[PDB]
């Protein structure tokens, strides 16, 4: 009574966007290691039960299309939603192939008001990116 | 290693 | 009647403000762990021990190495923030 049903048909849908390379006009260096990243999250999240789809290079566009056709799917079966980003980031934004857009724009899809199936389940956001410029030098 |  | 901005729960690799730290090699150090974790307790764990024993993994076993004085021997702590309202496990 706990915990959140789980008793669906399927656990639900993974989006995993993964962003490697930029446009010069970004100024953002290759991200290389995340396509080791991206297939390593794929083969975990599909082992959790995720029915997972991998994007390549996302614009903002694309990013926000993505996320928004999956908040107007039918999630009456699924457990929960999840969706991993993978890219360039500043604070409360993340950098999509031709520029940047804020995470709360992109996550804004799946609010209760907005995403009705997925009321009352759990909405996952893994967020690998930075959040400023600041350097933990760490202690022992 | 690079920052992101 | 529940709120909207209700049952999100966001993973991020690092607090806010900070850099986030990856390998060319191996990739990036939340991920990696991230995985680690979710291969060997994915399924008899709530998520909020998963990422506890993410955040853990991250802080002790992952320091930076770089060309930079700037840059070099860094660490990094996660950041998890949660407005789920119940336990969850896969």
């Amino acid at each position: 009574t706990y915990q959140y049903n789980m008793n669906f048909e399927k656990l639900g849908k993974c989006i995993i966007i993964n962003n490697k390379n930029f446009d010069k006009v970004t100024g953002m260096g290759v991200r290389n290691g995340t396509d080791k990243d991206a297939e390593a999250l794929f083969k975990c999240f599909r082992s959790l039960g995720f029915d997972v789809i991998v994007y390549n290079d996302c614009s903002c566009a694309k990013m926000q299309d993505l996320l928004k056709k999956a908040s107007e799917e039918d999630h009456t079966n699924a457990a929960c939603f999840a969706c991993i980003l993978l890219s360039h980031g500043e604070e409360n934004v993340i950098y999509g192939k031709d520029g940047v857009t804020p995470i709360k724009d992109l996550t804004a899809h799946f609010r209760g008001d907005r995403c009705k199936t997925l009321l009352e389940k759990p909405k996952l956001f893994f967020i690998q990116a930075c959040r400023g410029t600041e350097l933990d030098d760490g202690i022992q | 290693d690079e920052v992101x | 009647k529940i709120p909207v901005e209700a049952d999100f729960l966001f993973a991020y690799s690092t607090v806010p403000g900070y850099y986030s730290w990856r390998s060319p090699g191996r990739g990036s150090w939340f991920v990696q762990a991230l995985c680690s974790i979710l291969e060997e307790h994915g399924k008899d764990l709530e998520i909020m021990q998963i990422l506890t024993r993410v955040n853990d993994r991250v802080a002790r076993h992952f320091e930076s190495q770089s060309d930079d004085p700037h840059f070099h021997e860094k660490k990094q702590i996660p950041c998890v923030v949660s407005m789920l309202t119940k336990e969850l496990y896969f």
